[PDB]
């Protein structure tokens, strides 16, 4: 079954933390774990250009 | 010649065991973990997969009077009517105006295809570890798969390796888990017999093959319509579905120590925890005649400079005096510093560069060259990135050694202010003293 | 990598700016003016001939 | 890059004119060879190479 890839966002470094730009062009997923301990997750479906860091 | 030692569990850290046999050149042995699978043994506690509502035709026995034949088909359902006038197409559908009877009936039965799309109920307890290690020593440039349990020994050419068993008994799989397709989520499932309509397991096989089907789900009947021929129920939806409108985020997006998860044989892969004990038995082969070994004089560590970047961004020059050219082992005895390199190659002009990494911003650490030693230091510099996309080349070793210019200036402060803290003791005692004699 | 620095607006001045990237060799950048027009802007009040 | 151990200034003549009037050798001790950059930090002085 195909499947898109999309578009790769445009990291910018920060300290301690990165800005993405993500720009989808329909609903996406978008989850982040920090592999250290006890993470902090996250899962949510991006729908518009956002700023999420 | 045993050797015990302990590496961390992180993959593609290149550490470096340094085995020092009296009367044989010292010699460095390389190893990483490439991959660490952790299967938790399973029980089949059940299978859930949507339901099926089979309804058969209403046996509408009218000029007469039917009765309820129950049966004992999961959540079986039959309900018998009275005064009911069905309307077949074309007209009444017999002789008779009233006293008929419909024998409604309905009953659960697992869908007509979930060997496809069923999701298991596994209740793991017990964890098994299984790593792929890479050694490099000599020459061997060799990768085998181990059970690190303390059981399995593997044979690298000659040496013989066990790995023991790994510190901690951390494991990311809770008391019970769910398996649908591709994520392991971390839920209580209700025990099997027990479960609600609606909600996960309102539907529960034994296992995909086998026919239990303990099947609670509200599946109620009602009187047909005057008119018609219908055969009405009310049954709450599939619980399967619910669960997986309403699963939540699987495990696969929480594990701690950035676990990844894998489904078929369901195991956690490199799961950065704790360390790995590690045995070895080595052959007088691998090591060299000390009378062979190019002997080293006057070691001297000077760092050219020292950044300490994830990667390895520090580098020092060792001044030597040998006797012949050759190789020979260097490591760090310390673990402030990851040498990049394990064995370098001595010259007559008495010059090697090595490259360490370290998280300190003054390391000090033993380097030894082939069988000499060098009290090593620096003074580091932090990177200006914020970011890398590699994972760190240094256990996370941040407090300075006595001589830092941190420690250094400590010292500094207390030492003179401990002479001044001795002094007016002296000047106190002296009063007391001239005092009493 | 961000690097400010100040150079002087002197034609002909081998200026050497020089980044010292942590975990890096540290690089000399050298650079110079050779012209530096400063235009003004005009408003043309009137002509006379 | 190239790592430099015991570096050591040695002006063998300074006139300080227009032109680069200094000349000064720097003694060192490096494990290979290549080129890398050579700066002044101070500004009271500016490097020719």
């Amino acid at each position: 079954c195909r499947v898109p890839m999309a578009r790769e966002p445009t990291v910018i470094h920060g300290k301690r933390e990165v800005t993405l730009h993500l720009h989808p062009d329909h609903p996406t997923l978008f989850s982040y774990r920090t592999l250290g301990e006890d993470p902090q997750y996250h899962e949510e479906w991006v729908t518009a250009a956002v700023e999420r860091t | 010649y045993e050797h015990s030692t302990v590496m961390p569990n992180v993959v593609g850290f290149p550490y470096k065991a340094h085995i020092e046999r009296p009367g044989y050149s010292p010699l460095t042995l390389q190893m990483q973990v490439v991959e660490t699978s952790l299967e938790p043994t399973l029980n089949l506690e059940y299978i859930t997969c949507e339901y099926k509502t089979v309804v058969p035709s209403p046996y509408v026995k009218c000029c007469g009077a039917s009765e309820c034949s129950t049966k004992e088909k999961p959540d079986y359902q039959c309900k018998v009517y009275t005064g009911v006038y069905p309307f077949m197409w074309g007209g009444a559908y017999c002789f008779c105006d009233s006293e008929n009877t419909q024998l409604s009936e309905a009953y659960v039965d697992r869908s007509d295809v979930c060997r496809h799309d069923h999701a298991s109920a596994y209740k793991a307890h017990t964890a098994s570890l299984k790593a792929k290690v890479r050694v490099m020593y000599g020459n061997v440039n060799q990768t085998v798969d181990v059970y690190v349990n303390g059981d399995h020994a593997v044979t690298i050419g000659g040496t013989q390796f066990i790995f023991g068993p790994l510190s901690s008994a951390w494991t990311p799989f809770d008391n019970k888990i769910v398996v649908y397709k591709d994520e392991v989520f971390n839920q209580d499932f209700p025990p099997y017999g027990s479960g609600q309509p609606g909600r996960f397991g309102d539907i529960q096989s034994r296992t995909v093959e086998s026919n239990d089907l303990y099947a609670n789900t509200a599946l109620k009947l009602a009187r047909p319509s005057p008119g018609m021929v219908h055969v009405p129920y009310t049954q709450t939806p599939s619980g399967f579905k619910y669960w997986l409108k309403e699963k939540g985020t699987a495990l696969n997006t929480k594990a701690p120590f950035g676990c990844q998860i894998k489904t078929n044989p369901v195991r956690a892969m490199n799961c950065a925890v704790g360390n790995i004990p590690v045995s070895m038995n080595l052959p007088d082969s691998a090591f060299t005649r000390i009378v062979e070994a190019p002997t080293i004089i006057d070691l001297t560590c000077t760092v050219a400079t020292c950044t300490h970047s994830s990667d390895f961004g520090g580098v020092l020059t060792l001044t030597y005096k040998t006797n012949k050219n050759g190789d020979c082992s260097v490591h760090s005895h310390s673990n402030v510093a990851t040498l990049q390199e394990a064995t370098a190659k001595v010259k007559t002009a008495g010059k090697v560069t090595l490259h360490f990494s370290t998280a300190s911003a003054s390391p000090s650490f033993v380097v030894s060259l082939c069988s000499a030693r060098a009290t090593c230091s620096a003074s580091c510099e932090p990177p200006k990135d914020h970011i890398v996309p590699y994972a760190a080349s240094h256990s996370n070793v941040v407090f300075p050694d006595m001589s830092g210019t941190a420690l250094s200036w400590v010292q500094k402060i207390s030492g003179g202010l401990g002479a001044f803290a001795i002094g007016a003791i002296l000047v106190l005692v002296v009063v007391t003293c001239i005092g009493l004699r």
